[PDB]
């Protein structure tokens, strides 16, 4: 049975997650809209941009995130935001359409679209068998919201310095997940196992994209396409 | 360093 | 009477001049689109950011740039760019509207849109002062297009090297235009004398928002929304 | 520096 103290902590990460996810979509007519090699890299850009927000919102909420250095806060978001929109994508991804659903017509994402932003299928092929394996996981919110927390603090990430104490916070937020599991999810007995590996998926998903990200920023008629905040979160300033 | 990143983190 | 050297000067500023800019504005609409206290800030960033690349390509195919050095080639730009931007713009400026007819009604943009991006009435009365006083003006493409070309090539900018040769280019220009004026623009006795006026205002426009500029890039939620290339070219780097 | 003036000017 779950303690007091681990019970708010999946309180504060629903909570942190309902402020910085926006299920109306509303937001998506701001971007640079999409057009249907690399006609969808201005939409997919400001796309990727307004995510990294959204993260960087959601971290700064996560118990004790705030209380790490700042030193620390960067290189934790530079290396995981990848990986936690990746996850976050999640609750718009559909089985049936193999698509992520994001509102209108105009922000429904095909196979197709996603493939006409300088990325390969090297990078699209991996990262949709992700996306249907998570889907069929049919996670709670507690538990998809825990993951993307657990993800976001791994000290085994380039550039923290204070390893002990950011991998103190991740074992807190894995022993809630755990437990979580165990005692208000049914049949899960395999399921902490399969999200561990699902975090594994993150990292390989994570080098290919760093591999393909590098061969768009050298190409400056590409990057000149980024926003600022792309170019200084997955730079390798 | 990372303007962008230290202010949106306050 | 003009001769053929200078004649095909003037042939091919006209026709550098036709190849960058697009009386359609048909790629307005790839921008993020204009919202009516920095609301236009998106907008006409990625505005003056598309406006950027048709200068290049203008300097690019004026006689003689080509051939100075990258550093010379960047120092003019950087220091033009702006004064460029607000020249070339008087084609779509309308003094009925007093407002810049660009395509369809999202683009038509009046003085309470274009306070929406973080620029004050210092920097924008004048403009628009500079505006009407150039639209009654009424030149000539031909001597609308050579004082672009001599904005771009003046030597007294920071940062050019090649004083005397840069200097030689725009003298050149400067009797061209001059021949231009007494031979084909009837009563155009006193228009040299008014451009080269008009130049000085361009100074003036460009100091002012030289130092509005910098108040935004010092602000990294507001810069955040500019272009790399915007930044690149306005920064102080 | 100037990696996209660079560029663009060819
Ligand atoms: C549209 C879809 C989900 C959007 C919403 O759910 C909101 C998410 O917070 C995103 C998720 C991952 C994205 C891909 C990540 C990998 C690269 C990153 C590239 C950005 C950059 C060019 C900087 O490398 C752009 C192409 C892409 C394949 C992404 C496309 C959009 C996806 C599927
Ligand atoms: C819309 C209008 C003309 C567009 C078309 O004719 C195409 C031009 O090539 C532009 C001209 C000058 C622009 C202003 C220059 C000064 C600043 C620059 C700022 C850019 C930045 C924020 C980077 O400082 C944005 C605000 C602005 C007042 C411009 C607004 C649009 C005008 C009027």
């Amino acid at each position: 049975m779950l303690s007091d103290e681990q019970m708010q902590i999946i309180n504060s990460l629903v909570e942190a997650h309902h402020k910085t996810y926006d299920d109306s979509y509303s937001d998506f007519v701001r971007f640079r809209p999409p057009v249907r090699r690399l006609s969808m890299l201005p939409h997919l850009a400001d796309l990727v941009s307004y995510s990294i927000q959204k993260v960087i919102g959601f971290a700064k909420m996560i118990p004790g995130f705030r209380d790490l250095t700042a030193e620390d806060q960067i290189a934790l978001l530079k290396s995981s935001a990848i990986e936690i929109i990746m996850l976050r994508s999640n609750q718009s991804f559909s089985l049936e359409d193999m698509s992520w659903s994001c509102g209108g017509p105009d922000f429904k994402y095909c196979i197709n679209d996603v493939t006409k932003a300088g990325h390969t299928l090297e990078l699209l092929e991996p990262l949709v068998k992700f996306q249907v394996g998570l889907k069929k996981l049919k996670l709670h919110e507690e538990e998809h919201v825990l993951l993307m927390a657990i993800c976001l603090l791994s000290p085994d990430r380039p550039g923290v310095q204070d390893h002990v104490r950011i991998e103190a916070l991740q074992d807190r937020l894995c022993d809630v997940l755990q437990a979580y599991i165990r005692i208000q999810h049914p049949g899960g007995r395999l399921l902490y196992a399969k999200m561990i590996q699902k975090l594994a998926d993150l990292r390989s998903l994570n080098e290919e994209h760093s591999k393909q990200y590098r061969s768009l920023s050298f190409q400056p008629e590409h990057s000149m396409q980024l926003t600022p905040l792309v170019l200084e979160v997955f730079g390798s300033e | 360093r990372h303007k962008i990143l230290h202010r949106l983190l306050q």
